[PDB]
Formats: C-alpha cells, structure tokens, sequence
C-alpha cells in the first residue's frame, strides 16, 4: 500500500 | 584527528552538482501556516488568506513571502498547513481549510495531539539505489550530519558512505545498506532537532536499534556507530561464506505468531526473525522450508516477499559471529536515557527517561541473536497513550506495519509521519514532514523553515489579526 507526495496512505 | 570528506567523495560530489545544474529548475514546496484559538477562526483566516492569494497585490506575492510573514504570526491551538508550490495550489488548499474539507496537500486539527512523538528506527527492507543524495546535496544540515557519519564510519571500517550515495553505479550490500541506513537516519533525526523536533521516545527495529540507541540519549554518536559497524561487517562477511546447504532465508508472510505456530509444528527448522505486526511475521530457514511456508501462503491470498540474504539474522545462525561481535565493542558507554524507550530487544517493554543504562555489549549481542518484538513495542506505545509515530528512513516500510498495530488495538486516527520516499522528491517530503509535526502541535520551530529575511520583499502584506 502507497504513501504519497506529502506523507498519507494512498 | 578524525578523517575529512576523500578526494574521490569531492569528485563525485562536483559531478553531482553539475548533474544538478543541469536540471529543468522546479518550484520548492512552501507550507502556509493558518492558526487561531478556536477552528471557527481558523476557518475564517485560510478564506480570508484566500481572498488576498487571489487578489492582485497577493498574486505579486511570491509564496516564499506569504510563508515567512505567515510564520512569524503567533501559533494557536487550532492549527493548519497548506503545502503548495504555486498560488493556485494554495489558494485551493486554504478553501479546503475553510470548507474543513480533506485535500492531500492539507493537514488541520481542532487542537493538539496529547502525547509526544514517538520516533521509529527500522531500515530493513527500505534501501534503494540512490537514497539519500538528494537531500544531501541540497540540505547544509543534512549534509553536515552525513559527512560527521562518514567521518566516524572511517574510521570504523575503512570505507566512505558518502562515496556510496553519491555514485549511481554503487548498488547497495547487507553490510553498506546497514551503515548507509544508519547514515541517513542520524542525519535525518539531526535535521529534525535543528528545526526544533524531538522524540518522545523511540522504538528500534533491528538494523535501526543503533541509530535509535542514540537518539535516546543511549549512546555517543561514536558508539552507535560502533554499534552499526561491528554487526554489519561481521553479517556481511558471514553471510559471504554461506552456500547451499547451510544458507537460510528471511520472508515476511501473512501468519501471526500462533498461524506460524501451527505451521512451525509441520516445519520444525524454522525460526522467527521479527514479530512486525499481529497478522505478519518475518521467519528465517532452510529454503525448502521457507517456500513452503510461502507456497501456502500465496495460494491462501496472503501476503508474502522473500528478501535477498543467504544468512538469517535473529536465529541461532547468527551464534558464531556472537563472541567476535562482543570483543569488537569492548569500551562502549552506555547511557541513562534521555527519552522514553520501547526495546524490541527486551520483548517490546518500556525503559524510563533517567533509567539504569540498557545498551551495553550484551544488549547487541541479544539483539542480532533474539526475535524482534516490533508489534509489542508499538502496542505497548498506543496502551500508553501515543498516537503519534514518525519514522526516520529512506523508505517507510515500517509505518505499515506501524498501522497494522495501531489499529488492531483500537485506534483508527494515528498521526503516521514519514520522511524519505522512493521517487518522491526528498525536499519536500521533508518540508511535509515538518509541516505534520507543526500542525499536531509537537515541538517544531517553523520559523525555521524559511531563511532569514533579507529585505521587505521577503515579506507579504498578509490580512492583519490584531486591531
């Protein structure tokens, strides 16, 4: 599962 | 006398700034900052801060401006950032704010967090080619903190870390990636405390137990690194000499501890490696084994990765390197922490700030020989009322797991803060990474994200508060 430009799960 | 940056670091350092110069220039992320007492407020500022963004004078503005004169305002209870590279992103983000909407680039809470961060110290499974050298050629910080690493990893081993970030042919091995994690973490947590941050406690996991000895006050930078350095070269070296029949692997599969109980009955050679969280466990072991295990695993729709090693760290095969590991660090000095630990060496228990001393010789030795109690430490960190977990790394594999934990003990809102990302520009993630820190009201100057003004231009006309 991702993390984004910005630090959240995706 | 402690040796300076070599000759072949400063060669690859020049062909990297030019590289660099190279490049189509892009705008920074700039994190606006919108507070009051109350959210009701705070709401009505970002309309407000909108309203100008849009007009003309604001328009003038150079988001660089809006952010200094925005930091310098007084930080209430109530809090918000808006991370932005242009007006437009801006003023979208702040409408957001306004309309208590949720928007990637946003992050806003009612008031702050009750407990301080804890820090999350992992590494396995996280390296990646060119880690690190972003940041290192545009952060002073950062770099000064990576070249004071390099320095003592001197001499330690007698090889340079900063030649490895800086080289995009120089893929990375289980001992450099050990030492180059341990790099980037202590230079990352430095980073950190430069902009005000500081932990509240940490939490190790396995290659990160040494960074995190330091940050907790544990042990001088020279004898973490100590630390880092000893078990990597000897796993490194013994996993070398390992072929075919006496080889064991690490993979991560989506058993608990009891799951595996009921296979480990059937596979009586395999081992626990790390406890990572309640449904997913790292095992190590013969590989007629260890496909097994995965084999079932992949056919049930369960989560499984084997990882690249020959050797199984955390199992008794780690047994003969135990005696050479204890006589490389006769003369470390451990200490009384500064701040709260969850060792995951000792089972996942907690060690007081101004507690008796943990990280003597022995400590690393159990370490590298014994299980790892990730998801112990981090449920023991959420009984206690933590709910905020930030992890220093250059890839967070860990703060998955973190989130696996959390939740499968009744909390559905962490604050899961990461630094560095593979593919993600390593600026502005940690421009974010701060700016999560600001707004959940933890320690963290934000003044200090913007350079000291050097004349009127370099601040905005923002809408007024005061009267």
């Amino acid at each position: 599962d991702k993390e984004n430009f910005w630090g959240m799960a995706v | 006398e402690l040796p300076g940056v070599t000759e072949e670091a400063l060669r690859l350092k020049e062909a990297a700034l030019e590289e660099l110069a190279a490049q189509e220039v892009t705008a920074p992320l700039v994190p606006l900052a919108v507070s009051a007492f109350l959210t009701s407020r705070k709401k009505a500022a970002a309309a407000e801060l909108a309203d100008w963004m849009q007009s003309p004078e604001g328009q003038a503005s150079s988001l660089e401006s809006i952010g200094r004169s925005l930091s310098r305002r007084n930080h209430g209870r109530s809090r918000a950032v808006v991370l932005a590279h242009d007006h437009d992103e801006a003023i979208k983000g702040l409408r957001a704010v306004a309309a208590g909407k949720q928007a990637p680039n946003v992050f806003s809470v009612d008031g702050p967090v009750t407990t301080g961060p804890v820090w999350v110290l992992a590494g396995f499974g996280a390296q990646h080619r060119k880690m690190g050298k972003s940041l290192y050629l545009r952060n002073e910080v950062f770099a000064a903190w990576i070249e004071k690493v390099d320095a003592l990893v001197q001499d330690e081993l007698g090889y340079s870390v900063l030649e490895l970030i800086l080289d995009d042919a120089q893929d990375y091995g289980i001992e450099t990636t050990q030492v180059t994690i341990f790099a980037i973490q202590i230079a990352l947590g430095e980073l950190l405390r430069h902009h005000g941050a500081k932990p509240a406690a940490v939490i190790g996991q396995s290659l990160g137990e040494a960074a995190s000895a330091y940050f907790a006050g544990g042990l001088s930078l020279r004898d973490a690194t100590r630390a880092i350095c000893s078990r990597s070269h000897l796993m490194g070296e013994g996993e070398a000499m390992l072929f075919g029949e006496y080889i064991r692997l690490m993979a991560l599969v989506e058993y608990s501890a009891d799951e595996i109980r009921e296979v480990f009955s059937d596979f009586p050679d395999l081992e626990v490696c790390v406890y990572a969280a309640p449904t997913q466990t790292v095992i190590g072991g013969p590989p007629e084994q260890v496909d097994a295990i995965l084999a079932r695993a992949e056919a049930e729709g369960k989560f499984a990765r084997k990882f690249a090693t020959k050797g199984a760290s955390h199992t008794s095969q780690m047994d003969p390197l135990l005696g050479e590991l204890t006589a490389e660090l006769q003369g470390i000095k451990p200490t009384s922490p500064t701040c709260g630990i969850f060792s995951t060496v000792h089972e996942g228990r907690y060690i007081k700030p101004g507690g008796e001393p943990i990280h003597d010789v022995e400590y690393w030795k159990k370490g590298l020989r014994h299980s790892v109690y990730f998801t112990h430490g981090i449920r023991n960190a959420v009984d206690s009322g933590h709910t905020t977990f930030l992890e220093l790394a250059p890839n967070p594999v860990a703060l998955m797991q973190v989130a696996l934990t959390t939740a499968d003990a009744g909390l559905h809102d962490a604050q899961l803060i990461p630094t560095l990302a593979r593919k993600q520009d390593e600026v502005s993630s940690m421009v974010s990474t701060m700016a999560q820190l600001y707004v959940y009201g933890h320690d963290l100057d934000i003044r200090t994200l913007f350079s000291r003004a050097s004349g009127p231009q370099d601040y905005a006309n923002i809408p007024p508060t005061r009267f």
